[PDB]
């Protein structure tokens, strides 16, 4: 109801160049099933993530479980049941770039969803099977939820 | 000239009737003369000419497939032959069965179902058990595809090295085809790779052919892992599949394989000796870039220590007797090998200091393999030969080093030199890259000298004959290496070696050296060898 | 070849119409060929000004000075009008031209 | 879902590609597994085929989740008189069981008879000089020596007047490397 | 030259590159005073960048508050490297370094001279060109008011612990300089020896001069890049 995507993932490398930021960092994680790679800009400080951590993350482009379709406000005195009681770390954004292997004769088989977090970038590369509910400029949230 | 048209005309002169103004228009078609003869004579005619040799018979039977292409007919090619007879394609593919059903399935393929049956029948019927198919695709028929692999395989198995090279394209390109082909030749690979009598070049053309399969886009890494035992410990091989479908290292991956080893209960090293593995390992850790944050980086070594140092004695599909008690000292080797190649130094002030160390360190063969990579991507990055010392021997004399000390890292460094002396290195001047060839001959004698010639020499002669490099640079290799050997000769090498001495600039080779006589003398003892 | 290969709009191909284009003005453009013509013509248009452009700047470089900032507005335009890119677009060539 | 057969020869029914396509483990959920084990003898050999090599692609985790399922696809693929099915299904029949795949392959078909009968001798005749494996460039001499047997010697094709100049190299760098390392 | 002159000054401009950072969280408290000196805000509090853990703004959220109506520009920042358009990368920085702002709202980037400074092409430029010219006064107003009251929050500074390097920078220093004036001195000690030959063109003076001249700028420059790889990204210097 309003998810665009729902995949588990594992954490496989921490920003692997260097650390460019204290603060934020960035994961080079793949999908459990779906052969996806996500890069994602996560606060290390309010929600450490370590390596070889498997978390699901779910697009949802809206939290409330009846598909309301918000306009974008802060509102924290709804009490309307959302779905960020589930997860632990909610992080809200726009898709600002959908490239893709294309060609001008036939269609795209490998997307590449470009987010971001306010300033935390993410890139989910995935399969167009998978990636279809994403559209240019559109506000998304995160949904990620670390597991043992 | 109609006469060549008996049979059509038959029926419809018997059986006329009616109006046969067009079945005498049609009996009346052939206006020329005997042209039918008249073309056989045209060879005749080219006998005053050029020549009309069998390739003039060559030459006509190639008008007619150029004519034969346009209809080439599929249409009733599946009722011509469900009609149970013709001998046509029969007596096609005994005398003319060279490439005429061979392009004519490699044109369309889908329709002529039963021209193609009959064709590929046929090329079973040929001895050699596959090279007239007319298709590198004939993987599709499991009775066909099996004894075409039996053939190739027993082709290559007597081959040996250095056919190594020649036919295991020619071989792969049909396992490659289809992917359940190459289950069925993995599953054929690990059957035959059971026996410890000889399964070792099975293994090893098993191991080329998931090679070729990674080069071409396969993820094949799944395929060898469900093949090897390394499955009956699952999570470690699921860590493996992963890893080896991404083609990348992962820190958190090789923690989890650290934690499963260094144990008292280690998976079978047969897990670890994939040589795929090894190679992301080498990719990994001696870049000359791509640093590796100094954690995790003593389990990357001893993760490599313990694959390229145990021993293990399988009494009956148990182990008994394991040692670690030298991959200690390959830690160390390997461990030092990195921290030179993370330091970088500038221009070696340390890397020519350490080099006694690292003399020492490349005595074993992963840290001589682990180096020589390291060199292929120091010295192949373009416009590095901007540092000179005598034209920048120092990574070449670590290649000495590794010619030296093993024997099974020839292949490698050969191919490396032979793709330095292919690339033209622009910035440089003439004679500076004159010179720097020389060098790289310099290093090909020094291989030539432990007992790896015969590819050197043949890489000689293809670079003489076929895109002709440097007369000049072959005088200097026969005058390097006729100034350092002499009295045997084993006839492989003399055999190799005549053509291209006695051939093409005799002269060159004899100027000024006097005490100890030129070519001649290798002369003299190739006429007392062979038998004139 | 560059040149031909990114200004030409080469109609001839099906499929790159149909990702391109809807379907009407597909067939617009594949059956009617003044269309055609007209599109050649505005090719034409373009070598010639690619011919004056390389009289005008012997020196290879593009970075002039001109009032409308061309790129920037037709981004705008996306912008606002909530493009979606992948999806065929639904201008007539001949109303551009 | 309806219709399954059809969705499975549609997903994987492109004939002209042969290898196990990506993202099979999203196409292979245990509903859809379900739903194939009633529909299994319908769809084509070439579609099967996929669907065989496919089902190793999953997870460890799926595959024992659900390994009955598998078990059934398998003993339904074992009975079908395609020799590629057939010999799959005798391969694949170990993989959701154990985790490792079958290596006794050698019932109810002539052609594993033959091959490996003719590769064994073949394979018996040919230890002289064999090709060493790819593993062979890294471990060290005595690893060496337990795997494989000890050093092949090269062909002595001459006999070495003197040592190339490389041997004079290697000496002054050696010379030039203790006299930086005392600086 | 067809550009703007007003440009963000100094402080503002340190103030509002460290305000547009990746790793910059604002606490609702410090959203609410920050918003609070926005002339140009609807009165409607934007959705956090983190929601579950600490409802966190970013800077970057209340920057594109800033930013007027609704603008496109694609800049790079000062430190951007040129190796990063080639590989990957080129639409996910890494480093944070490729300015987009789109729709109005600043998508990612960090805000160098060469996003708001006087550089055609600009933040500034084009915010003039596209809107009006009220609403530029407008932008540099809230830009000037809100991101020196972050400053103030934040702090920034510069003293005698951002120009000191670490004893192995020294140590490499020293042995530049060293290296250096040894290479002078035997330069020095070829020229009066005659074994220095004259560049064609010149006398042997020059010859001699251009080489000292030569050998001491490679110095100056290979110690200044050797000094400035060791600012560990908090000193100042670095951060103006």
């Amino acid at each position: 109801a309003g998810i665009l995507f729902e995949d588990i993932f594992d954490v496989k490398d921490i920003d692997p160049e260097g650390k460019k930021f204290d603060r934020v960092s960035r994961l080079h994680c793949e999908s459990e099933s779906f052969k996806m790679d996500l890069i994602l800009d996560v606060n290390i400080q309010i929600y450490p993530v370590d390596l070889g951590d498997k978390f699901r993350l779910v697009i949802a482009s809206t939290l409330y479980e009846d598909g309301t379709l918000d306009d974008g406000e802060y509102n924290p005195t709804d009490d309307r049941p959302s779905r960020a009681d589930q997860f632990e770390y909610v992080m809200y954004g726009k898709v600002y770039r959908i490239e893709g292997d294309e060609t001008s004769t036939e269609a795209a088989t490998r997307l590449s969803a470009y987010v971001s977090y306010g300033g935390l970038l993410m890139r989910l590369q995935g399969d167009a099977n998978n990636l279809h509910g994403f559209e240019v400029d559109s506000r998304v949230y995160l949904l990620m939820k670390k597991l043992a | 000239i109609m006469e060549p048209s008996i049979f059509n005309t038959l029926k419809r002169y018997f059986q006329a009737g009616g109006s046969p103004e067009n079945v005498i228009q049609l009996l009346s078609e052939n206006y020329t003369a005997v042209a039918q003869t008249v073309n056989l004579l045209a060879e005749w005619l080219i006998q005053t000419g050029v020549e009309p040799v069998q390739v003039q018979e060559t030459v006509e039977n190639h008008l007619k497939s150029l004519l034969i292409k346009h209809f080439d007919p599929r249409k009733a090619d599946s009722i011509f032959t469900e009609e149970g007879e013709t001998p046509a394609w029969l007596e096609q593919m005994i005398a003319h069965t060279t490439w005429r059903d061979l392009f004519y399935k490699l044109a369309e393929a889908h329709p002529d179902c039963l021209m193609l049956n009959f064709t590929v029948k046929l090329i079973s019927d040929a001895g050699y058990q596959g090279e007239i198919t007319s298709v590198s695709t004939a993987c599709q028929q499991l009775e066909v595809f099996s004894r075409v692999l039996r053939t190739s395989l027993a082709t290559i198995l007597d081959g040996g090295e250095e056919n190594l090279e020649k036919n295991l394209p020619e071989f792969a390109k049909m396992v490659c085809h289809g992917e359940h082909t190459y289950l069925f030749a993995q599953a054929m690979m690990s059957v035959l790779a059971q026996e410890e009598q000889g399964g070792s070049a099975v293994r090893r053309i098993a191991q080329e052919v998931q090679r070729f399969a990674q080069e071409k886009g396969h993820d094949a890494s799944q395929i060898t892992l469900a093949l090897g035992t390394a499955a009956s410990y699952p999570r470690a091989c699921q860590a493996l599949g992963a890893m080896l479908s991404k083609g990348a290292l992962n820190p958190a991956d090789i923690t989890v394989l650290f934690k499963m080893f260094t144990s008292m209960d280690p998976p079978p090293v047969e897990l670890i000796r994939v040589p795929a593995f090894l190679d992301l390992f080498m990719q990994s850790l001696f870049k000359p870039g791509a640093r590796i944050n100094q954690d995790h980086k003593h389990k990357y070594i001893h993760i490599l220590a313990y694959a390229a140092s145990v021993v293990e004695t399988w009494k009956k599909n148990k182990r008994v007797s394991i040692n670690k008690d030298e991959l200690k000292s390959t830690s160390k080797a390997v461990e030092t090998v990195h921290n030179l190649c993370c330091n970088e130094n500038k221009g070696a002030s340390e890397l020519v200091a350490e080099l006694s160390t690292l003399y020492q360190c490349i005595r074993f063969p992963v840290v001589a393999m682990g180096v020589l990579k390291w060199v292929d991507w120091t010295v192949s990055e373009p416009r590095y030969f901007q540092l000179q010392t005598d034209h920048t021997p120092v990574h070449l004399a670590l290649l000495d080093e590794i010619s030296t000390c093993h024997q099974l890292l020839h292949p490698q460094v050969l191919q490396l030199l032979v793709k330095l002396f292919e690339t033209e290195h622009s910035q440089l001047d003439v004679m500076e890259q004159l010179e720097l060839k020389k060098t790289l001959l310099d290093r090909m004698v020094h291989l030539l000298s432990r007992g790896y010639v015969l590819p050197v020499v043949s890489y000689i002669r293809k670079c003489l004959e076929k895109l002709d490099t440097d007369i000049s640079l072959i005088r200097y290799f026969v005058t390097e290496v006729l100034d350092v050997i002499a009295p045997p000769y084993t006839s492989d090498f003399v055999q190799l070696f005549l053509p291209i001495l006695e051939n093409d600039s005799i002269a060159g080779t004899i100027k000024t050296e006097g005490e100890h006589d030129p070519v001649t003398e290798f002369i003299a003892h190739c006429k007392s060898n062979f038998i004139m | 070849k560059a040149f031909e290969k990114k200004f030409r709009f080469d109609y001839t191909n099906e499929r790159a119409l149909r990702r391109t284009l809807q379907e009407d003005l597909v067939k617009d453009v594949l059956s009617n060929a003044h269309i055609q013509n007209e599109l050649e013509r505005e090719f034409e248009r373009m070598r010639e000004d690619r011919e004056v452009l390389r009289v005008i700047f012997p020196t290879g470089d593009s970075k002039v000075v001109l009032p409308c900032n061309l790129l920037r507005m037709i981004w705008n335009a996306q912008k606002i009008f909530h493009i979606n890119p992948r999806l065929p677009s639904d201008l007539h060539p001949i109303k551009v031209v | 879902e309806s219709d399954t057969g059809l969705w499975l020869h549609n997903k994987l029914g492109a004939t002209d590609e042969l290898w196990a396509p990506p993202s099979i483990a999203s196409l292979l959920t245990a509903a859809v597994i379900d739903n194939i084990r009633l529909c299994f003898h319908g769809l084509s050999s070439a579609v099967k085929l996929k669907l065989l090599l496919g089902t190793l692609h999953l997870p460890r985790r799926t595959v024992d989740e659900m390994k009955g399922a598998l078990m059934e696809i398998i003993q339904l693929a074992s009975l079908d008189s395609d020799p590629w099915v057939l010999m799959v299904a005798d391969i694949l029949k170990s993989f959701p069981d154990t985790g490792s795949l079958n290596l006794e392959l050698e019932e109810q078909n002539p052609n594993v008879q033959d091959i490996l009968g003719e590769l064994r001798e073949k394979v018996g005749e040919c230890e002289a000089s064999a090709m060493l494996p790819l593993e062979c460039q890294y471990l060290n001499k005595n690893a060496l020596t337990t795997l494989a047997g000890p050093l092949t010697p090269p062909v002595k094709h001459f006999q070495l007047k003197r040592k190339p100049k490389s041997a004079t190299l290697r000496a002054e760098l050696l010379q030039k490397s203790t006299e930086t390392a005392q600086q | 030259s067809n550009r703007p002159v007003m440009g963000i000054v100094q402080d503002t401009l340190t103030a509002v590159r460290k305000f547009t950072k990746r790793d910059v969280f604002l606490e609702r408290g410090e959203v609410m005073n920050l918003l609070m000196f926005l002339s140009t805000w609807d009165g409607k509090v934007p959705q956090p960048a983190i929601l579950k853990p600490r409802p966190l703004w970013t800077g970057k959220q209340i920057f594109s508050l800033i930013i007027p109506g609704h603008i496109n520009c694609i800049r790079t920042h000062s430190t951007h490297p040129d190796d990063e358009d080639s590989g990957p990368y080129k639409h996910i920085s890494p480093g944070d370094t490729k300015v987009v702002v789109e729709n109005g709202e600043l998508i990612m980037g960090i805000l160098c001279k060469k996003s708001l400074g006087t550089s055609a092409g600009s933040l500034v430029h084009i915010s003039y060109l596209e809107m009006g010219h009220d609403i530029t006064r407008l932008f540099y107003s809230n830009i000037q008011t809100v991101i020196n009251n972050w400053l103030l929050i934040e702090g920034h500074t510069i003293g005698i612990g951002d120009s000191i390097a670490d004893s192995k920078t020294y140590q490499d220093i020293q042995n530049t300089i060293k290296k250096a004036k040894q290479d002078v001195i035997e330069v020095i000690e070829k020229a009066h020896n005659n074994e220095l030959e004259p560049t064609p063109g010149n006398t042997l003076r020059q010859t001699f001069e251009n080489q000292v001249n030569r050998i001491l700028n490679d110095a100056r420059d290979k110690t200044g890049s050797s000094a400035q790889k060791s600012l560990s990204e908090y000193n100042n210097f670095k951060s103006m």
